RNA sequence: AGCAAAGAUCUAACGGAGAUAUACUCAACAUGCAACGUUGGAUACUGGAGCGGGGAAGGAUUUCGUGCCAACGGCACUCGU
RNA sequence: UAAUGAGAUUCCCUCUGUCCCGAGUUACUAUCUAGCGAAACGACAGUCAAGGGAACGGACUUGAAGGGCUAAGCGGGGAA
RNA sequence: CGACGUCGCUUUUUGAUCCUUCGAUGUCGGCUCUUCCUAACCUAGCGCCGCAGAAGACGCUAAGGGUUGGAUUGUUCACC
RNA sequence: AAAGAUUAUCCGUAAGCGGACGUGCGAGCGGUGGGUGUACGGUACGCUCACC
RNA sequence: GUGAGAUUGUGAAGGGAUCUCGCAGGUAUCGUGAGGGAAGUAUGGGGUAGUACGAGAGGAACUCCCAUGCCGUGCCUCUAGUUUCUGGGGUUUGUCGAACGGCAAGUGCCCCGAAGCCAUCGCACGGUGGUUCUCGGCUGAACGCCUCUAAGCCAGAAGCCAAUCCCAAGACCAGAUGCCCAC
RNA sequence: UACGUCCCUCUCCAAACGAGAGAACAUGCAUGGGCUGGCAUGAGCGGGGGGCUCGUCCCGAGGCGCUGAACCUUGAGGCCUCAUGCUCAGGGACACA
C-alpha cells in the first residue's frame, strides 16, 4: 500500500523536539465564547499528547500568553508550536516518565509551514 | 434552455439557478430582471451602479481593460 | 363529547413502530412477481448516494400546458460499481413459509467479501472460506456442489444469487467501510432450469448496472432514511404547536387521551426516534445510466449541450467526493444521506401509465458548484471570467525563472 | 430530584502524605485519576449609588500570630470568620 | 364637563411569529461523569375486555394477554 | 305525506330519585389530540318517484375517507 | 426429513443403469509454490501439505 | 467418570468423607415471515357536446387525457429562512501612547455570508388481486303454468380480506451458511 | 486449546447515555499546496476641497496604483494524492471450572 512502502527507521530518541502548526479553528468551532481559551489549552495538550505519547504536557508561558492574548473568545486560528520531549522520573517508579514542554514559535504567516524536527 | 445574464453584475445565470424579478416601473425591453445572487439584488435595491463595484462585469470592462 | 371540529389525524399509522432500522442498508422485503414467460434477469442492484443536482429536458405530454416545453427537474446521482456474484441460494415452498435449500459458492471469493465475516480483519487469522475453498474441488465436494444444484432443480421455486458491492473499485475516501455489502438478488423469468443456468453463468463474474435496468424506466429504491435522533412530537408527527402563553411548554400534545379507556393509545403521537427508518418509495423514474470516467470523460454532455464535462460538479459532491464509476440518475429524491448504500429494485407497480412509459432525452445537466451558489459549469468558464490572477502571474514567474 | 442569578478562569515554578504510585519477558500513550495553598505571569471583573475606605444599631473576640484538619465552611481544601 | 388616570370599553393608523405555519441559532438546564445528597409519598401491590357488585375493579367470575431486567421521556389511569 | 288513535325505540335534554363519594373524584366553555358509534351531510354501488333532461324527494348496503375560514357573544346554543 | 430403518459407497429413475485409488512406496481429484501472454486495474484461468 | 471449589460459630499442621456445578458450545453473515400494524382520499378543467332528452326554456354522463385540494412518506439540486464558520468587510463608544494587531460592550451594531438544518415558502413519490352486501339477474321447482331461491349459478360497494408497505422467531426458525472447538 | 468477541485508541451515514455504521500501519491522522466557494480590494509604499512655511516644501478626509488584493475554506466532521510529516514486536479483558 502506501503505509507499507514507507522508509521506516527505528524509534526517534527519547529526547526529540519538533515544530508543528495546529489549526485551532477546526477544534474551536461553535464552542461557547467564555471557554474557548480554557479548552484550547486542552486541545493542544491532547494534540501533542497523542503525538508524543505523553500525559505530562507543559505549556511554558509563551504559549499560554499566545492563546490568551485576545481574551477568552479571540483564540487564534493557528499556532506554530515547539514541542520538546524530555525524561525525568521520581526515584522508585517501575516505569519511565516522559514529559512534553510545548512553547510558541512566532512566524507572522502560517502558509507553507509543515512539520519539521528541530535540534 | 439559455444562459441569461444578471442585471446588476452580468454573471452567468444557467437554468434553474437565479431569481427573476419584475418591478412596477417595468421596461418594455426588460420587463423581468434576472438576478444571480441576493447580493446582486441587494445592491440593486440600494440603487448602486454596476460600475464602482469591483466584482461586476461593468467595472472590469471599463477599468481593467 | 365529540371533537368540536375535524382535522385528519397526524402521521400515517402504518409506518409504526417508528424505531431505528435494524440494518443500515436497503433490503427488499418483496421482489417483483415472477413472470416465467420472460427471460431470466436480475431484479435489484446496490448503488451509493452521491449528492443530487438538476437537469433540463423537454416534455412530451400531449394535452399538457408544458407540452414540448423545457422543464427543470431535480435528479439524484447514485454511483454504481458492479456487483460480483458469489453464491446461488434456492428457496422451496412450505405451508410455514419459504425455506432455504442451500447455497453453492463461487470457488473464488474476494478479500472484501470475506471481510464481512470479521469485526477485525487485519488483526485476525483471515481463514474464512478456507476449508470450503479446498473441499469444493475434492472428489466428494464436487459431488456435493452438484448434489445441491440438483436439489434446486427439484424443490426450488425461487432462485436467488448473492452479490456484493465490490468496494475497492469504489475508490471513495468518505465511504469508510472496506467490507462488502451483501444481499440476495432474485432471478425472475423462465422456469427453474433456465434460472439456474443464468445463476451459474454469472457466478464469480461481476454484473454491471446497465444489464439490469434501462435508461428511461422506473424502479423502487429500498433505502434507510436519514437519522435525526430523539425528536419531539412537533418534528416527528407534525402536530400543531400550542399557544404562546402555555405553562410547561408549547411543543407537546395537549390531550393524550380520555379518562376511559384508561390507557394511552398507540395512535396518540409521542416523542422518540425520528429518522433512520427503512422506506421503499416506488416509481422513481430513471433518466441516465452513466458510464465510468475511464470510459467517458464527457458524461454530462448532451446532444443539445456540447460542453465537455463530467457528472461530478465543481469542487465535488459536497461531503462525498467524485463519481468514479458507473452511475444511475433518478428523478427526484431518495431516502437517505449521501454515502449510504441503496437498493434499486425493479417496479412492482404497473408501469403502464403514460407518465412512466415516457422516453427521456435530456438537454442540460447542472455541473456547477454545490458549494455556495453555482455559477460556472466548467473550470474552463471560470478561467474566462477571471483572467490571470495574482497567484497565476507568480506561478508564471516561477515557470519562466525555472 | 438536585447542588443552573451575581460573566472566568489559564499557566509555570514551589509547598504538601495527597505521586510521575504497574507481579514478569513492557520505551513512553493505551494501568494513580481528581483535587489544595503561595508567589510570578497572562486574562478578566467590580467601575467611585464599588465584591473601595470608615461609623451608628446589632454582634462581642469574629481581631492578630502560630500550630493544626477529627467534626463544620451542602463540591473541595494543605485554606478558614 | 377642559385638564388629569398602572381605571372600564370600542374603532382606526403604524406595527409586528398572536396567527396562517412553522423553521433555525444562542446562553443555561435537562442529559453523561467526579464530589455531595434530600423530600413528597408509601396498607399490600400494580396488563386488560365484559359480567356482577356500595349500581366506573389492580385483586372476584369467564375470557385475552404477559420471558426476565433496564435508560430517557411522558402526562391516560392509580376515582395520584 | 298522513290527522284521530296506537305500539315502541333513544339516554347528546330535563324532571324525578337519593344508591356511591362531605378525614375532597378540582364544578363551564374554548384550545389541543386520539378513538368510537350510525339514526349517512359529501364521496362508492344501488333500488324507486306525481324520475323527459337538468336539479331533486324517499329508501337500501355501507362509518373506509372527508366534514372549513370568519364577524358578534365567556358562551353550548343562536345568527348572518 | 432422509429412506436400509434390520446390514450400509455414490449418481440418476419404479423394471432398469452411470463409476468407485490400487497396495511404507505409488497414483487421482486438490488447497499453496516459479518464470513469458488472456477474459469483464488485481483476482482468476495455462503448463510443499492434506484427503480418497 | 473426569476438572474445579466449599464444609466459614472454640488453637495448629495433616488427609478422610460429603455436598454444590463445570464437562459443549462460541462467533459471524444471508434470509423465512406467523402474528401485529396499515392509507391514500377528494376535486376541477379538456372533449363527449350544446349531443342525448325536450314543444321550447334548458341541458347530461362513462372511456380517455391534463391538472389540483387535503393527507402521507421522504428530500435539500433550485428558490426562500436560519449564522457562534463571531467567515470577510463596514461602523459607534471606551481602551492598549499613535499607526499595526486587536480587545471590552453576557455575540456592540449593520451588510453580505458557506456548510448544516429546514418550508406546501421549494422538490420528488404515493400500486394490485379477490371475497360478498345491497341489488339486478340465470336456470328452476314447490304449486301440471308462474317465480332471482327453495337446491344450485352469474355479475358485483369507497365496505371486508389479502398483495404491496412497516415491525417482526416469547412464532423459540432440524432455514441456509463462514470459521473454530467439542464429539 | 483455538477461531474469535469486547474494552481502550481512530472515523462519522449513527447518537441524550447505551446501541449503530466503520476502520484498526490504513492518504488513517496531521499540516501544507491546489481546487471550490465566501467577502469585496489587506498592511505598506508612492504620485484632493483647502490650508501653512520660506517656484518649492509640509498639513489634509477622501481618491488612485501595485491588487478580483488580503483573509477564510471542514471543523458535528467541502473537494483533490497533489506533496511531505507522524506510527516502529498496538495495549488491557474475556473466550477458558
Ligand atoms: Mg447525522
Ligand atoms: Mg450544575
Ligand atoms: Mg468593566
Ligand atoms: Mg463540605
Ligand atoms: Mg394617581
Ligand atoms: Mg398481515
Amino acid at each position: 500500500t502506501r503505509a507499507s512502502l514507507r522508509k521506516r527507521t527505528g524509534r526517534k530518541p527519547d529526547a526529540v523536539s519538533m515544530e508543528a502548526t495546529i489549526h485551532l479553528s477546526k477544534l474551536l468551532k461553535k464552542k461557547t465564547f467564555s471557554k474557548r481559551a480554557p479548552l484550547a489549552i486542552k486541545r493542544i495538550k491532547a494534540f501533542v499528547g497523542r503525538l508524543m505519547k505523553t500525559k505530562d504536557n507543559r505549556i511554558d508561558a509563551s504559549l499560554n500568553t499566545y492563546i490568551w492574548h485576545k481574551g477568552v473568545k479571540g483564540v487564534p486560528g493557528r499556532v506554530r508550536v515547539l514541542i520538546q520531549r524530555k525524561s525525568e522520573t521520581t526515584e522508585g517508579n517501575k516505569h519511565k516518565h516522559f514529559y512534553t514542554v510545548i512553547s510558541n514559535v512566532p512566524v507572522a504567516s502560517f502558509k507553507g509551514l509543515t512539520t519539521k524536527t528541530v535540534e | 434552455m439559455r444562459t441569461i445574464e444578471c442585471e446588476f453584475s452580468h454573471f452567468a445565470v444557467h437554468p434553474g439557478h437565479g431569481r427573476r424579478y419584475v418591478p412596477f416601473a417595468f421596461l418594455s425591453t426588460k420587463p423581468v430582471l434576472t438576478f444571480s445572487r441576493p447580493k446582486c439584488f441587494a445592491l440593486y435595491m440600494r440603487k448602486k451602479n454596476p460600475r464602482f463595484i469591483p466584482w461586476t462585469r461593468t467595472y472590469r470592462r471599463i477599468h481593467r481593460k | 363529547s365529540h371533537c368540536k371540529f375535524e382535522h385528519p389525524r397526524h402521521g400515517h399509522l402504518g409506518f409504526l413502530p417508528r424505531k431505528r432500522s435494524r440494518q443500515i442498508r436497503g433490503r427488499a422485503r418483496a421482489f417483483p412477481k415472477d413472470d416465467a414467460t420472460q427471460k431470466p434477469h436480475l431484479t435489484s442492484f446496490m448503488v451509493f448516494k452521491a449528492g443530487m443536482t438538476h437537469i433540463v429536458r423537454d416534455v412530451d405530454r400531449p394535452g399538457s400546458k408544458v407540452n414540448k416545453k423545457e422543464v427543470v427537474e431535480p435528479v439524484t446521482i447514485l454511483e454504481a460499481p458492479p456487483m460480483v456474484i458469489v453464491g446461488i441460494v434456492g428457496y422451496r415452498q412450505t405451508p410455514v413459509g419459504l425455506k432455504t435449500i442451500g447455497t453453492v459458492w463461487a470457488h473464488h471469493t474476494s478479500v472484501e467479501f470475506r471481510r464481512r465475516y470479521y469485526k477485525n480483519w487485519k488483526q485476525s487469522a483471515q481463514l474464512a472460506f478456507s476449508r470450503q475453498k479446498q473441499f469444493a474441488n475434492t472428489k466428494e465436494g464436487k459431488v456435493a456442489e452438484a448434489r445441491t444444484l440438483n436439489a434446486f432443480a427439484k424443490k426450488a421455486s425461487v432462485i436467488r444469487v448473492i452479490a456484493h458491492t465490490q468496494l475497492r473499485k469504489l475508490r471513495n475516501h468518505r465511504v469508510g467501510v472496506k467490507k462488502a455489502h451483501v444481499q440476495e438478488i432474485q432471478i425472475n423469468g423462465g422456469n427453474v432450469a433456465a434460472k439456474i443456468a443464468l445463476a451459474k453463468s454469472l457466478l464469480e463474474k461481476e454484473v454491471r448496472v446497465d444489464s439490469v435496468f434501462q435508461q428511461s424506466e422506473a424502479c423502487d429504491v429500498c433505502s434507510v432514511t436519514k437519522g435525526h435522533g430523539t425528536e419531539g412530537v412537533v418534528k416527528r408527527w407534525g402536530v400543531a404547536c400550542l399557544p404562546r402563553k402555555t405553562h410547561r411548554g408549547l411543543r407537546k400534545v395537549a390531550c393524550i387521551g380520555a379518562w376511559h379507556p384508561a390507557r394511552v393509545m398507540y395512535t396518540v403521537a409521542r416523542a422518540g426516534q425520528h429518522g433512520y427508518h427503512h422506506r421503499t418509495q416506488l416509481n422513481k423514474k430513471i433518466y441516465q445510466i452513466g458510464r465510468s470516467v475511464a470510459v467517458e470523460p464527457n458524461q454530462a454532455t448532451t446532444t443539445y449541450d456540447l460542453t465537455a464535462k463530467t457528472i461530478t460538479p465543481m469542487g465535488g459532491f459536497v461531503g462525498y467526493g467524485t463519481v468514479r464509476n458507473d452511475y444511475v440518475m433518478l428523478k427526484g429524491s431518495v431516502s437517505g444521506p449521501r454515502r449510504r448504500v441503496m437498493t434499486l429494485r425493479r417496479p412492482m407497480a404497473p408501469q403502464t401509465s403514460r407518465h412512466l412509459k415516457e422516453k427521456i432525452v435530456l438537454k442540460f445537466i447542472d455541473t456547477s458548484s454545490k458549494i455556495g451558489h453555482g455559477r460556472f459549469q466548467t473550470k474552463k468558464e471560470k478561467n474566462q471570467w477571471f483572467g490571470p490572477l495574482k497567484k497565476d502571474r507568480i506561478r508564471r514567474e516561477e515557470r519562466l525563472r525555472k
